[PDB]
């Protein structure tokens, strides 16, 4: 099964839409589950992920606008459980062991962070962590190296391919990490 | 001196032996570490293209002896060791065979093999992923159509991904199995499957498991 | 809906007219505010955050413009100032947790630029978002969310000097007790066990405070508001929250972090667990224990 996981789009705060390439990927018919770590942040783009797949799971990122998305969450799907959160949360902004803690306290396999609008996977002490990076490729004060970038997750079964879309040039250049269960 | 390439013959008695390897299993065991050599070998270099079919002289004179031979006796600078390294023994610049197109040839000859005695899903396979595809799947398949992985052959690039939301798996490797090469594949693939389907002319396993290649949304 | 498409038609407009001449987009974005800063109280709103997020671009774009340009300093101070002016007239359209954000990655900002006379406008966008903060912040819900931000904004910062980095300090360390409720000041608090250590600040030529006792103080205070908690329920989860916290401050070479501490901390927790009820609640957190002992197996 086919898991999205974006994030950090900021519309209309920081760009005025998704990069054209991107948006024309991302069809209805082809997503089961969307995990989004936030900033929509309005309406318009709550129903744009709905549209996408049946299942969407959102969270409360530092610029929604919306009260009712939850801060902290966590899924069971396939044979994997995962963890999701904006990543403002963590302190200090996305470090190591900070992401570690919040597994532990989870007790998750895989861990969605965000906030840094910046792409990153690995396998650290026998559990995942993930971070789509900005979809949209909005502004960072921290970075001024913005790749807009989304995850795919292939959940097979005790086994997960974690693709990775990025837009480097006009081009869209996807390359994949597989973790599975240890 | 000797003034002809066994460039031409050495290609052509590979496709005589992998003739007589379709029948002959443990002969075709044996085929497949001399194509596999070949290919991992490489051929921007000439000294070791040279050397790693001079290795295997033990399986060029199985069939046919006449490959490796020459008249060591009454030639002046043109010594036992001298030839099976030298220009002469294989050319390096043949127009036609060149080491290159010979490398580009084994592998196509190594999928062929492998493709001979291999199943049902493997054959459908082959037919329905394109000339990029196809190429991936070969890896896919490994050893059995035979090695190709960044290492074990020479010409053969990283595994690349689409960005279509489902990303297939592909390969960009022109540089031994070429878009004209992997054509030849697909038509022996069919060749293989259309002949097994005239044999079983009612039902059985083979048309269940076509059927399980095929409809697989 | 009417209110819907208009926002999404300043978002066009600011790119439209795009230049590569830094100081043409000034006009633009200046000329922006002018013809959509107008409209009454129901577009400013959700109108002029763009804009600001969009200066802020164009001040990094200036830093990009070190050598072509001399005046890009004096032009730095000349868009935060049209930042500061911007943010104001949403305050003026009574409104509190959108510019008090606004003000903080603006302020990240000039911290991460480093302009002249930059530390001056870093302090000033800090507390004019604290003056909102103690001054139109009420549901204890995001009153938190509200606070921990500011923290977590502050701690990545290296831009200040110690001579104006303590009071933002501990003024945070208030408004950490100064919540409501008992378990989010006792976390709070225990999130601003960072600010002193791994808060950065030009004193050291751009590293860590290193200062581990100032650490220890912050996490004994929360302890203490751990007791403070009456469920059964919060007050073993913040024990382990409190403790986990406690490891990662060992784990970052902090010898003030000992194992005294610890394994008082722990035996305290292995005690404590069988006396709640076995249900959902209690199977959570008998796991996160779990975890943590496992954590810290390896380590």
């Amino acid at each position: 099964m086919l898991v999205l996981v974006l994030g950090d789009l900021h519309i209309p705060h920081r760009c005025n839409s998704l990069p054209a390439k991107f948006k024309k990927l991302l069809v209805p018919g082809k997503i089961q589950h969307i995990l989004c770590t936030g900033n929509l942040c309005t309406k318009e783009s709550y129903d744009y992920l709905k549209t996408l797949a049946g299942d969407v799971h959102i969270v409360r990122g530092d610029f929604d606008e919306n009260l009712n998305y939850p801060e902290q969450k966590v899924v069971t799907v396939g044979q994997f459980k995962i963890g999701l959160i904006h990543g403002h949360q963590v302190i200090p902004w996305g470090d190591m062991a900070s992401l570690a803690l919040l597994q532990r306290q989870f007790d998750v396999d895989i861990l969605i962070s965000g906030h840094t609008h910046k792409f990153e996977a690995f396998e650290h002490e026998n559990k995942f962590y993930i971070n789509p990076g900005s979809a949209t490729g909005a502004y960072n004060a921290l970075e001024t190296n913005i790749i807009p970038s989304f995850v795919l997750m292939d959940i097979q079964a005790s086994t997960v391919v974690t693709y990775v879309y990025q837009l480097i040039g006009d081009d869209v250049k996807v390359e994949r990490i597989e973790y599975k269960k240890p | 001196y000797i003034r002809m390439a066994k460039n031409k013959e050495f290609f052509d008695a590979l496709e005589e032996i992998a003739e007589s390897a379709k029948n002959d299993e443990t002969l075709r065991n044996e085929l497949a570490k001399v194509l596999d050599d070949i290919l991992k070998t490489d051929p921007s270099d000439p000294e070791a293209f040279r050397k790693i079919v001079a290795e295997h002289q033990e399986f060029w004179d199985e069939h046919d002896p006449s490959l490796m031979e020459f008249n060591e006796g009454r030639f002046f600078g043109k010594s036992r060791k001298q030839y099976l390294k030298s220009d002469d023994f294989l050319n390096s610049t043949d127009p036609t065979y060149n080491f290159q197109k010979l490398h580009q040839f084994a592998a196509e000859q190594r999928v062929k093999l492998g493709l001979e005695k291999s199943d049902t899903d493997t054959l459908v396979a082959i037919l329905k992923n394109n000339p990029e595809e196809c190429r991936a799947y070969i890896e896919s398949k490994k050893p059995g159509l035979g090695n190709f992985s960044e290492g074990n052959v020479h010409g053969w690039l990283k595994e690349e991904y689409t960005p279509t939301i489902p990303p297939k798996a592909i390969n960009k490797s022109t540089g031994v199995l070429s878009d004209e090469a992997i054509k030849r594949i697909k038509e022996q693939a069919r060749d293989l499957l259309l002949l097994k389907l005239i044999n079983s002319s009612g039902n059985t396993q083979l048309l269940k498991d076509l059927r399980d290649a095929m409809s697989k949304p | 809906e009417d209110f819907a498409d208009e926002q999404s038609l300043v978002g066009r407009f600011i790119h439209l007219l795009r230049s590569e001449d830094p100081d043409q987009q000034y006009l633009i974005l200046n000329t922006a505010r002018k013809h959509f800063g107008a409209g009454g109280n129901q577009r400013i709103r959700f109108t002029l955050p763009p804009l600001v997020f969009a200066a802020y671009q164009l001040a990094f774009r200036y830093k990009e413009n070190s050598k072509v340009d001399d005046k890009w300093e004096k032009k730095c101070q000349k868009i935060f100032s049209f930042a500061h002016q911007t943010i104001s007239a949403l305050i003026k359209a009574e409104l509190a947790e959108l510019p008090l954000r606004l003000f903080l990655q603006g302020a990240l900002a000039a911290g991460e630029i480093g302009f002249e006379n930059h530390e001056t406008v870093a302090y000033e966008f800090m507390s004019q978002a604290f003056s909102l903060y103690e001054d139109e912040i009420s549901d204890s819900k995001a009153q938190l969310a509200a606070i921990t931000l500011i923290i977590g904004t502050f701690e990545r910062m290296k831009c200040f000097s110690e001579e104006n980095h303590e009071p933002l300090r501990t003024q945070c360390a208030l408004a950490a007790s100064k919540l409501l409720k008992k378990p989010d000041q006792g976390r709070a608090v225990s999130t601003c066990a960072h600010l002193f250590w791994s808060g950065r600040n030009t004193d050291k030529n751009g590293e860590e405070l290193h200062g581990g006792k100032r650490v220890m103080e912050c996490l004994k205070k929360a302890l203490k508001i751990a007791n403070q908690c009456m469920d059964p329920s919060l007050q073993v989860q913040l024990f382990i929250e409190i403790l986990n916290r406690y490891i990662y401050f060992y784990e970052k070479e902090n010898d003030a972090v000992t194992i005294q501490v610890l394994n008082q901390l722990i035996q305290k927790i292995r005690e404590d667990l069988p006396n709640l009820e076995s249900s959902e609640e209690t199977e959570q957190i008998n796991k996160h224990f779990h975890n943590t002992l496992e954590h810290l197996r390896l380590r």
